């Protein structure tokens, strides 16, 4: 009890988001009958998320060129708002005053190469951020982290831990 | 004395400090 | 990163098996992917393949990883995908429970 | 369970099906000549009329492969797809010997691969195009493939775009299938028409059409209403067009799309939801 | 343990005479028992030790760009070969030691 | 007088030029330069190094991916995929570009960390008695005597 071994005791000992078929029920009789080999009624995809990647209905190759400004040319022998940064008003004038209508055709290809790596870039963020969503989902986590338990259930397993003699 | 200097087995693999916290942890 | 929702139990004589490590008994059972010959069937294909069916297996361990889903959803022939299937099924380790 | 009676239970299955038994001589008389692969795209089509089955599944398999028994392999695949077994009435053999012929017709890569290889290939570029169905996501996209270069990967490739959209897996395994065939088919119809593959000299009316020509200094740009073509759209379809797509020498021309008959798949995109749950119950009521 | 509990447990069921082992339901065993007496006799005549090795037991634990991989070993300081063996090894003539 | 931005190179690619083929690429990709085929030129490969570099210097923190690529350059999709390949081996392209960002292969996650149990037989165990005394054994008698 004394103060010099009670500091001395302790110390020698320390002691909307896929696109199935929700119906439970026909998801059951499409498989009870495909086993036949009959069609059904109603229709039945596979899973998958949601979300439709449109390109081509969306950001085109751009149109820097008049109807007639190649033919022409032929005749007379010629920060970022998407993903390119916006230009000041006299700097890129002159720029565009130095260039050739050889050229125009590449700075077009350019531009819509940025724009569809943007497009893509975007659209990729927001495909993975549901697909790892999708594979908590199947899995049977909820999102973000008289039943009877099957032995494959997390903590009833059969096989018991069995404990060492000096335990 | 002869005394078992224990903390002598400080081996590549292992440390002093490391097998210090192995006895304490086996104590705990 | 998925935390564990299932018990997981594979055999004793699988005790060998670990991720990220081939062991002798997968080459001398599946000797394919080991030989130098065709450059389509190195052992991080092998590895690839493994991981992947392994993996797929243990999100549900109550349904049957059937070989059509792994031939459908990683591209090889279906004779190889068959047999290494077949070889992990016949060690435990996937469909054991 | 081993706390019983002391019975011998040999080999208690999994599932239904017998576990695999291996031959090991075979296994390292066919590993050690094991000189190439030549893979070969099959395509399976039943409907309801002339067959009970559907069955749209495609695949590659080993041509060189003379291990797995090719009947053992569609028993394995029927039960996969959780038919009852009255199977062979609505036969295996009808798919085992659909299966054997498209083998047989598969001529290989020709002399482009087999008598000699040009280190770059050939200008025949060909239009690949695809229509993939997944769920109720359509994959159409079209491009140019060399048919005369060894070294294309077109699984390399596959990955590659399922990469960059990132699409589920099916698609890994159909674009590459879909190269695959279309490859093959006009491979045999040049190797059926005798066209010598070292010295060119293409010499035909519909094909050389169908090949595209040289890309100059000046076509290294595609027009720009020619290039809304060459880009890959993943439409989303509904109901009423997923129903309209479940009914409805070698032709060049009729360049066939990849529907597939769903697995009984818990986890996997593409695959009905049927079977065991992903919750481990049992649900013993009162 | 897993090879010796197995030896244990198919001797004392195929000397029993109540319970049979039949090859016809189950014929990979018969393989597994010629295997293993096969490797068995081999590592026998040599005097090698199983079972207790120090040595890893593990095999490799881990196109176009080859040459490049090739040359990239150049500018940053700045085809492997067909492997042959077999399922069983020497019957136990045709070995140096075996005369 | 133009604008400029901030481009960055890994040091072992410094002999990268915009305007010559570098002796590197005519032994990495040989198929543009045997001089047989006229489809595959050794100037019609420098419209597609200066549409793909060129192209990603405008915004390198965009992926440049290869479906963007042949959409425009009307060439053959293997050969633009090697060049893709090729260009970011040496990090001309995808290169400031974050990582987590990059396009990863859709696969069921990894179940490396995962605790497994095992199915052991029946008489692979022994049977154990005698349960061992851990605590020691005291000489108080020994020494009092």
């Amino acid at each position: 009890l004394s103060t010099n071994l009670i500091s001395k005791i302790s110390l020698l000992r320390p002691s909307p988001i896929v696109t199935e078929q929700p119906s439970a029920e026909i998801r059951e009789a499409y498989i009870e009958n495909f086993a036949k080999g009959e069609h059904i009624s109603a229709i039945v995809p596979g899973q998958s998320i949601s979300g439709t990647l449109e390109l081509s209905a969306q950001f085109r190759v751009p149109r820097y060129h008049s109807k007639n400004s190649f033919q022409q040319a032929l005749q007379m022998k010629a920060q970022y708002y998407r993903g390119l940064p916006l230009y000041e008003k006299n700097t890129l004038l002159e720029r565009l005053k130095q260039l050739t209508p050889n050229e125009i055709k590449e700075l077009e290809h350019l531009h819509d190469a940025v724009f569809v790596n943007t497009g893509l870039q975007n659209v990729r963020k927001v495909r993975t951020k549901k697909w790892k969503k999708y594979w908590q989902y199947k899995a049977g986590i909820p999102i973000g982290l008289k039943r009877v338990p099957n032995p494959n259930f997390l903590g009833n397993c059969n096989i018991k831990d069995f404990k060492p003699p000096y335990i | 004395l002869k005394k078992v200097k224990i903390l002598e087995q400080i081996d590549e693999n292992w440390s002093k400090e490391d097998l210090q916290k192995l006895l304490k942890g086996i104590q705990e | 990163e998925i935390p564990q929702a299932h018990e997981i139990v594979i055999p004793s004589y699988s005790k060998w098996f670990n991720l990220e490590k081939i062991h002798s008994i997968e080459v001398q059972s599946l000797p394919e992917f080991f030989t130098n010959r065709i450059p389509s069937k190195t052992p991080e294909v092998y590895m690839r393949y493994r991981n992947f069916m392994v993996n797929s297996y243990r999100l549900n361990p109550n349904e049957y990883f059937s070989v059509t889903t792994a031939r459908r959803n990683v591209s090889g022939d279906a004779a190889a995908l068959f047999r290494l299937h077949k070889f992990l099924t016949k060690w435990g380790l996937i469909n054991y429970q | 369970i081993t706390n019983t009676t002391t019975r011998v239970i040999p080999q208690v299955e999994v599932g239904n099906r017998k576990h695999y038994l291996e031959d090991k001589l075979k296994v390292y008389k066919q590993a050690m000549n094991e000189t190439s692969e030549q893979l070969v795209p099959i395509r399976l089509e039943f409907d309801q009329d002339r067959d009970r089955f559907f069955l749209r599944d495609t695949l590659l398999w080993n041509k060189n492969d003379k291990l797995i028994k090719i009947e053992d392999f569609v028993d394995d695949m029927l039960r996969d797809y959780r038919f009852e077994d009255a199977t062979r009435e609505q036969h295996i053999d009808t798919i085992c010997q659909s299966i054997q012929e498209q083998i047989q017709e598969f001529q290989g890569n020709p002399y482009i691969e087999l008598n000699q290889d040009r280190l770059g290939g050939d200008d025949l570029r060909i239009r690949i195009k695809l229509d993939i169905v997944v769920g109720q996501n359509q994959l159409i996209d079209q491009f140019e493939w060399d048919i005369s270069n060894s070294d294309n990967c077109p699984e390399e490739f596959a990955e590659s775009m399922c990469q960059e959209l990132e699409l589920p897996g099916e698609f890994v395994t159909a674009i590459a299938h879909s190269i695959r065939e279309q490859v093959h088919m006009y491979h045999k119809s040049l190797a059926l028409l005798g066209y010598n593959f070292d010295g060119s000299a293409i010499e035909d009316d519909d094909i050389r059409s169908r090949m595209l020509p040289t890309i100059t200094l000046d076509d290294v740009y595609r027009p720009a209403a020619e290039s809304k073509i060459f880009t890959p759209n993943l439409l989303q379809i509904s109901a009423a067009e997923l129903e309209r797509l479940d009914k409805d020498l070698p032709d060049i021309a009729d360049i066939p799309r990849t529907f597939r008959t769903p697995v009984p798949s818990t986890l996997m995109p593409g695959g009905v939801d049927v079977g065991p749950s992903v919750e481990s119950y049992e649900l013993r009521n009162t | 343990g897993e090879i010796n509990t197995a030896l244990n447990t198919l001797l004392v069921t195929s000397a029993d005479s109540n319970l049979k082992i039949s090859l016809v339901k189950y014929p990979e065993l018969l393989d597994s028992l010629a295997i293993l007496g096969m490797n068995l006799l081999s590592n026998l005549s040599q005097n090698v030790v199983p079972y207790h090795r120090n040595t890893s037991d593990y095999y490799y634990e881990d196109q176009h760009d080859k040459m490049v991989d090739k040359i990239f070993e150049k500018v940053n300081n700045n085809s492997p070969a067909v492997k042959q063996w077999d399922l069983l090894p020497e019957p136990i003539r045709f070995l140096p030691n075996q005369f | 007088i133009p604008q400029a931005h901030e481009i960055v190179i890994p040091s072992y690619s410094k002999w990268f030029n915009l305007e010559k083929i570098h002796s590197i690429e005519v032994q990495s990709l040989p198929e543009f330069f045997t001089n047989r085929i006229p489809s595959k030129t050794p100037e019609v490969y420098m419209r597609y190094r200066n549409f793909m570099v060129n192209s990603y210097r405008l915004n390198p923190n965009e992926y440049f991916s290869v479906t963007t690529a042949r959409r425009n350059v009307s060439g053959d999709a293997a050969a633009l995929f090697r060049l893709h390949k090729f260009l970011t081996k040496w990090g001309l392209i995808n290169y400031q570009v974050d990582s987590k960002l990059l396009p990863k292969n859709i696969e069921p996650p990894l179940t490396s960390q995962y605790s497994t149990r095992h199915d052991a037989p029946r008489g692979l165990f022994p049977f154990e008695s005698y349960k061992p005394s851990v605590q020691l054994p005291d000489m108080a008698k020994l020494k009092k005597m």
